[PDB]
């Protein structure tokens, strides 16, 4: 009944050693432990994904080329996602963490499961993309399926989840749904609002194209609306939830203006279901606060109220000079035009009747 | 970051 916090010292040394987030799994780990979060979950190992595993949605020439790459030094890599040693173990390590959660949350284990170093959204089923060389949110998916009929996979990073809806574009058998920025020259650049997905799918990707500058009240009620009614159209029987905290203020993204409470808000408000939920990160490129976001989230899960004072622990200066959990918006425009907002949300309304 |  205890969320399960998937955890080992090795997963989070080899999670540390991605070039874009140095020591970022460190920092969130040590914030959860300086706020004794941990003694509230249930620690699991994460296995390490066989290939076998990885080819249930990537692949076998995709993967013989990733191990290539890996021992010696196409398919996307070389800008993004560089060809460099090591990469096919990486990939193995956070693939293997989001099948572990989702096998804990198949066996009954719990109802929430945790994988912080997870949420690697872009990736296909033949391409690295986006820092993304395997996709676990979608490997993490598949296993729910053993036992989970239909499942919803929610998406909440600044960047469209595009590798997840592309895996799924033909199916109702997943709903896929991305709030992220959309505009002309931002990455991956898909992902507007007349994305529906395809054939029988049609209708089962749900994406929602958002402008620089979106504040926590707009944010949550977008959030909300939406997934109201796609509780009620889809009915799903497990959820996974991609929190990335590239939105979250003062991340070199610097796009949205977003706090980890309004993240919080949407998050509290998929947990209401009190259905099997797989919990992933993804990105957060400002560390510090990508670990006081997920922190907090860690807190919402367990129904705890963080004191506003960082615990004194090994990262202490990285959380200066305010050394305080709370993160203060930036002062930037809101480019979302109420109006535009109506448009969109109006839209997706009439979509999922 | 190139991309991305
Ligand atoms: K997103
Ligand atoms: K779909
Ligand atoms: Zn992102």
């Amino acid at each position: 009944l205890v969320p399960v916090y998937i955890y080992s010292p090795e997963y989070v040394s080899m999670c540390d050693s991605l070039a874009k987030i140095p020591k970022r799994a460190s920092m969130v780990h040590s914030l959860i432990e300086a706020y004794a979060l941990h003694k509230q979950m249930r620690i699991v190992k994460p296995k390490v994904a066989s290939m076998e595993e990885m080819a249930t949605f990537h692949t076998d020439a995709y993967l013989q080329h990733l191990q290539k790459v890996s021992q010696e030094g196409e398919y996307g890599l070389g800008y993004d996602c560089p060809a460099t040693e090591g990469i096919f173990d990486y990939a193995a390590a956070i693939g293997g963490a989001t099948i572990t959660a989702a096998q804990c949350l198949i066996d009954g284990m719990c109802k929430v499961a945790i994988n912080w170093s997870g949420g690697w959204h872009h990736a296909k089923k033949d391409e690295a993309s986006g820092f993304c060389y395997l996709n676990d949110a979608v490997l993490g998916i598949l296993r729910l399926r053993r036992k989970f009929e239909r499942i919803l996979y929610v998406d909440l990073d600044l960047h469209h989840g595009d590798g997840v809806e592309d895996a799924f574009s033909f199916t109702s058998k997943v709903m896929t749904v991305s709030l992220h920025k959309f505009s002309p020259g931002f990455f991956p650049g898909t992902g507007d609002v007349s994305d529906v997905g395809l054939g029988k799918g049609r209708y089962y990707s749900v994406n929602v194209p958002i402008q620089d500058g979106i504040q926590d009240e707009k944010y949550y009620q977008i959030c909300e609306s939406v997934l109201k009614e796609v509780y009620q159209a889809f009915n799903p029987k497990a959820v996974v939830l991609q929190l990335g905290a590239d939105t979250i203020a003062g991340d070199p993204m610097c796009s949205f203006n977003m706090t980890p409470v309004g993240i919080g808000k949407c998050l509290k408000y998929i947990l209401q279901w009190q259905l099997a939920t797989l919990i992933l990160g993804g990105g957060g490129y400002n560390l510090a606060n990508t670990a006081r976001c997920w922190t907090y989230l860690t807190g919402v899960i367990l129904g705890k109220t963080l004191s506003s004072e960082i615990p004194d622990h090994e990262f202490f200066t990285a959380y200066g000079p305010d050394y305080v959990l709370e993160i203060t918006p930036s002062c930037r425009p809101d480019r979302n035009e109420p109006h535009r907002i109506q448009q969109i949300l109006n839209y997706i309304k009439g979509n999922l009747k | 970051f190139f991309x991305x």
